[PDB]
RNA sequence: AUGAAAAGCACUUUGAAAAGAGGGUUAAAUAGCACCUUCAAUGAGAACUUGAAGUUCCAUGUGAACAGCGGUUGGACAUGGGUUGCCGGUUAAUAUUCCGGCACCCGGAAGAGCCCGACACUUCUGUCGGGUCAAGGGUUGGGCACGUUGGGCUUUGGGCGCGCCCUGGGAGCAGAGGGCCUCUAGCCGGGCAACCGGCCGGCGGCCCUCAGCACCCGGGGUAGCCCUUAGCAGGCUUCGGCCGUCCGGCGUGCGGUUAACAACCAACUU
RNA sequence: AACGCAGCGAAAUGCGAUAAGUAAUGUGAAUUGCAGAAUUCCGUGAAUCAUCGAAUCUU
């Protein structure tokens, strides 16, 4: 009078899982997007090495937040300076901050960008 | 013998008068090649014998060329300062004043200052000074400046001209509100007092001490409140050397025990500063003035931008002070990075504007004096100051 | 003698509260007596001193010296009036700090709030008088 | 680096859209002319001996392709 | 330009508050670039700009919080941050009505035999 | 004048050690302000910085002794310090002889000088230390073939 | 725990400096914030600095302390900077991480690096030439005939040239001589001057004649390459014929007895 | 507990990317080592002042 069972092992029956439908938000409003472009980029670096990079390798050396990754650095420079980058190489300095070398696209000249974008003027 | 064509070539009369703005070569206005002497004053007291000494007169004649071209430089200064005294008014822009001054100087000396070597033969000895209100010195508008002088501005006009590295540096102040007028007389007296006190064997601390009695003996009424005139202690006059505006000896404007003597053959800049404030100025504001140091560190520059710019400065300006616009007119495009690197290294000192406290008013007058073997020559004296 | 329980008559606590008093409290401590002309004009015996009013010195080596206060320097419990200076070795003049209790206020700095302060002190003094004179 | 042995294949390799640049290398000590074209993935080299055949090839490939002569002592 | 007064901020809509916040952040960026090697009057503005941004953010935040409390009026379950916070103990404490409840029998005793206002002579 | 930095920089650019760098004593002033690889490199071109040649170390005497040994001049008993096996192992002497004998037998079989039956017999004879060297093996082969030829009956 | 108040020491002078002596502030300073060798260079000073000869990392500075002697030196002090699947390069300090190339016998690749040179070069900057391939062992050579494969080379025949040299046009450029007119400078006569006449320098735009370099268009000849036929590009002779005196290999009788012989190449070991 | 934040700070104190703090209320001219502001009070109001009912609150 009961359904046949091809196996001697009993398995827990499948029951539906209802999605959460809270009657009140546990947090009233979502947080503002943390670590936006102004928080990411702090200030360019004016040092002999950093300026040497600008003239020769067409790269700009920036000091960014230590908790930002290369994807955020690339987006920050594009939406704040309208400068494109072929690649970005980042290191964390012994003082605890992040140094980001941003090589610009060959179409633009970095030295001009430093003047126009007030990097050094 | 070949009889070739000889079309009539009308001898043009040399011009005898100047234009507005000045563009006539100075040699056209002095066809005999002799330029006016400045104000001649005998030395005082135990030095009066110097006037008639036969040996010193011949010694002076050995440097006749030094004397006569400098006299040319001083005469150019007088005509340019006359134009400036007639032109500057509330409502004039600093940019157009500076361009007019440089063009007049360059036209009169015959040196456009574009070709290599040309600025080192003759022309501006240092960037013009256009210092407003609390700025005492070393302000110059850079390219694109839009500032216009207003009724309540106090403007200092400091003009330097050199010929063959002999630089005439003289400066004066203008104001248009009569409450500001007394300041000019106070500083004028100290400059004129310096002229009376200057001479061979005079001790510089006495000049500084005399300046102190005169400045605190003057007062000025401004907006219902009275301020004594104070010397700006931390400014000083100086000796002049070939192609170098500042030498190693100073003539203070406060008392000292300094036993440095003025000597035969020297040239001195007698400058005075007055202030209603504390009597000392600090550096503040956007920097426009620069000068290559004579005691320049011979660092092996690491930046190629710097490697060029430095040579360009030496070739075009040498040790004479320059300004940014003097670079723009050479065609260097973007060059600040090399310039700022050179400043940071310390090869080329940047001269920022110098200001006393906010709300104060300062005045400035300056003359160059030549310490000739017989008498003192206040070569830059004119009817204005 | 002290009666109210909240009042403390301990030297150590009084010295601590005075020397470590904040800026707002130090203004009340640094009070000066009014001149007899202003005392009879405003019916006020003393006021918290302010930068901007002339002052006469009655105690010290600078007695009978009149001048306006240039700085109310609360950290050191001193004020600086004009023309009281001391030359350093260099000859530079430094202002001399005078305690507000050794001076008298001959002229006031007249502001909109000082009118309220003077009105509050005046109204209180005669108001007390009517209650005590009953 | 790969070689193109046949001439005909070399032009087609120079004709495909990802051929950024090309160059001619001269070896006078052996009379070898090396035609190298750079594509997206590989650098293809074709070694030639007869200079007579070399001149025909240079004007046969599409003109859009930039060709250089590989000067001695290429500056850094 | 100058320091932004908190008084005028309170009378601005949200979208105008957002626009001014962007300008303030942008100005702080380039002004923080120039800080390298320079001492003087330049610095005072970046300190003021930092505090100016803070004032705008609080105004945006405060006006947002006020709107939420208006929407969640007459609502059984409020968000955790909008709910009153006193202490853990005070929130678990019995409600005023619950702690003051009485039984039927206790209510009957108090209705008929409460504490009387009596005086005894001498 | 402190030129320690210049000496280190010169060695790196010159691609040599620091003990080979020569700095002109009479131009210590121009070397003093080099303070960079480019300037050090410039002083190399101008002849101010020179790399000293390596110290002479010649194998001429080693070559002379080796030649004298090839003719037997320094091979005496007093010139040997190890055992004969260390100097010349028997295992490599045996391995040399075995390959020499086996190689000789292989080409003889291919050329038809011997058949497989004589080749097999000689192969195990060689493995059994019967022939001292190559000459012994051929001498044995010649004698055996003559006797095999001799049986014409 | 200085002093009521920093008024905490101006200025002169000795000393490399630290500091000292005057002088000044204070009521008081008997209250002073301690209340291996030689030479040379650098430097006040050189045994232990440098050259030549025999976060400690990097640069610049440096009073004390430390470096159990000294110290100009330093892993010390002060202030700045430095850490981003192969080859080459790049920095004062990072590189398989940066830059360039290229990826996941020949191409890469000689264009790279390394040696030699020549001229320039204050520095911004190097440029161009040349090279950079007594015993103990091996490897070859097996022939004569025939047939077959590469044909190594050459002759004839066929196809494709333009390397050079001869002839026509042009393009761009360089220099010497003559003509047109414009700007600046020196000498003579005259002229109050202005201005009028003669000689001379720099001109200096344009036109005509002479010499040299590089580029394009159109007509002639090769001198190189590729393909076939014949010989192997051959020598001797009866002049018929014979040898294949070309190289290389592969297949069938051999012969294998003196290859047990020659030549060539090689280390070592009693 | 860790890490950051000041015009010039290493520690302490204070604060949390709104960082030597913000808002709001009170009071009513300062802070102080050098810098640097504000009312110019009729709204607009220093300071590390007091109060503090609104917020931010990094790992």
């Amino acid at each position: 009078k009961t359904k046949v069972r091809k196996s001697t092992t009993f398995h827990r029956p499948k029951t539906l899982v209802l999605s959460r439908a809270p009657k009140y938000p546990r947090k009233s409003i979502p947080h503002e997007p943390r670590l936006d472009e102004h928080k990411i980029i702090i200030h360019p670096l004016n040092t002999e090495g950093a300026l040497k990079k600008i003239e020769e390798q067409n790269t700009l050396v920036f000091i960014v937040d230590v908790k930002a990754n290369k994807a955020q650095i690339k987006q920050a420079l594009k939406k704040l300076y309208d400068i494109d980058t072929v690649k970005i190489n980042t290191l964390i300095r012994p003082d605890g901050t992040k140094k980001a070398f941003a090589r610009l696209t060959p179409d633009v000249d970095a030295l001009d960008i430093a003047a126009t974008k007030l990097g050094l003027v | 013998k070949k009889k070739k064509k000889k079309k009539n070539k009308k001898k043009k009369k040399k011009p005898t008068q100047q234009s507005d703005p000045p563009r006539v070569l100075i040699s056209h206005l002095f066809p005999d090649g002799k330029y006016p002497a400045g104000e001649e004053v005998e030395y005082v007291n135990e030095n009066r014998y110097r006037t008639t000494s036969e040996e010193k007169r011949y010694l002076d004649n050995m440097q006749s060329e030094f004397l006569n071209d400098y006299r040319q430089a001083a005469e150019v200064h007088r005509q340019v300062r006359k134009w400036a005294q007639g032109f500057v008014k509330p409502g004039k822009s600093l940019i157009e004043i500076s361009e007019g001054i440089e063009d007049s100087v360059r036209a009169l000396v015959g040196h456009p200052g574009l070709e290599e070597g040309d600025a080192l033969k003759a022309g501006m000895g240092f960037p013009v000074g256009l210092s407003i209100n609390h700025c005492a010195a070393h302000y110059n508008p850079n390219s694109g400046n839009k500032i216009v002088l207003q009724q309540d501005d106090v403007i200092k006009i400091d003009i330097g001209v050199h010929v063959n590295g002999r630089i005439v540096d003289s400066a004066f102040t203008m104001a248009w509100n009569d409450q500001f007028n007394p300041l000019l007389e106070a500083v004028r007296a100290a400059t004129n007092a310096g002229i009376r006190e200057a001479g061979i064997d005079a001790r510089v601390g006495e000049i500084g001490g005399v300046i102190q009695e005169v400045m605190e003996s003057y007062e000025v009424e401004i907006n219902g409140k009275t301020y004594p005139v104070k010397p700006i202690r931390n400014l000083n006059g100086h000796n002049i050397l070939p192609y170098s505006i500042h030498g190693t000896k100073s003539v203070p404007i406060v008392k000292t025990h300094d036993q440095t003597k003025m000597e035969e053959g020297d040239v001195f800049a007698i400058e005075t500063f007055g202030s209603t404030g504390k009597g000392y100025v600090i550096e503040s504001g956007e920097v426009s003035h620069y000068a290559l140091r004579g005691d320049a560190p011979k660092v092996d520059l690491r930046l190629s931008s710097a490697k060029s710019l430095l040579n360009v400065i030496k070739r075009h300006f040498g040790t004479l002070p320059f300004c940014r616009r003097f670079l723009d007119r050479l065609g260097q495009e973007k060059y600040l990075l090399g310039l700022n690197n050179l400043v940071s290294n310390g090869i080329v000192e940047d001269y920022p504007p110098l200001v006393d406290e906010k709300g104060s008013y300062t005045a400035q007058f300056e003359h160059t004096i030549l310490i000739r073997p017989t008498v003192k020559e206040v070569i830059s004296r004119g009817d204005d100051y | 003698m002290k009666v109210r329980p909240t009042v403390s008559s301990s030297r150590r606590k009084a010295r601590k509260a005075h020397f470590s008093a904040p800026s707002s409290v130090r203004r009340v401590i640094m009070s000066a007596p009014l001149s007899k002309e202003l005392r009879e004009k405003y019916n006020v015996r003393s006021i918290p001193i302010r930068k901007g009013d002339e002052v006469q010195i009655v105690r010290g080596a600078h007695k009978d010296k009149e001048g306006k206060v240039t700085s109310v320097y609360r950290l050191k419990y001193v004020i600086h009036v004009e023309r009281v200076t001391r030359e350093k070795a260099t000859g530079q003049t430094v202002p001399i700090g005078i305690h507000p209790s050794n001076v008298v206020i001959t002229k006031l700095h007249l502001d909109k709030d000082r009118e309220n302060i003077l009105a509050r002190i005046k109204a209180g003094r005669e108001q007390v008088a009517k209650a005590k004179g009953k | 680096p790969q070689e193109v042995s046949d001439i005909k294949k070399f032009i087609e390799i120079c004709r495909r859209k990802d051929a950024s640049s090309a160059r001619i290398k001269k070896n006078p000590k052996t009379q070898q002319i090396k035609f190298k074209v750079r594509c997206q993935r590989f650098l293809y080299t074709l070694v030639l001996k007869d200079s007579d055949k070399a001149e025909k090839l240079k004007q046969s490939l599409p003109p859009n392709l930039q060709i250089k002569d590989v000067p001695k002592r290429n500056k850094r | 330009n100058g320091k932004v007064k908190a008084g005028q901020l309170w009378s601005k809509n949200k979208e105008e508050l957002t626009k001014i916040l962007g300008e303030l952040k942008t100005e702080l960026s380039q002004l923080r670039i120039q800080k390298i090697s320079s001492s003087g009057a330049k610095l005072n503005k970046i300190h003021d700009l930092r505090k100016s941004i803070a004032r705008v953010l609080t105004v945006i935040n405060a006006k947002q919080r006020a709107q939420l409390r208006l929407f969640y009026k007459n609502k059984k379950y409020l968000p955790l941050d909008l709910r009153p916070k006193l202490t853990r103990a005070l929130r678990r404490r019995l409600s005023k009505e619950d702690a003051s409840r009485v039984l039927e029998k206790t209510k009957k005793r108090l209705t008929h035999f409460p504490q009387r206002k009596y005086a005894v002579k001498a | 004048v402190n030129l320690r930095t210049q000496k280190r920089l010169a060695a790196s650019v010159l691609g040599c050690g620091e003990g080979k760098v020569w700095l002109d004593p009479n131009e210590v002033s121009e070397i003093s302000n080099a303070n960079s690889r480019q300037s050090i490199r410039k002083l190399v071109a101008d002849g101010l910085i020179i790399k000293k040649p390596v110290t002479m170390h010649s194998r001429s005497r080693a070559r002379e002794l080796n030649l004298a040994r090839r003719i037997g001049r320094h091979r005496g008993f007093g010139k040997r310090k190890g055992t004969a096996d260390a100097r010349m192992p028997q295992q490599v002497l045996w391995m040399r002889r075995q390959r020499v004998l086996r190689r000789l037998l292989v080409k003889y079989r291919a050329s038809g000088k011997i058949d497989k039956h004589l080749y097999h017999e000689l192969y195990h004879l060689a493995k059994g230390n019967t022939f001292k060297h190559k000459r012994a093996l051929v001498e044995h082969i010649h004698r055996a073939k003559a006797e095999k030829a001799r049986e014409r009956q």
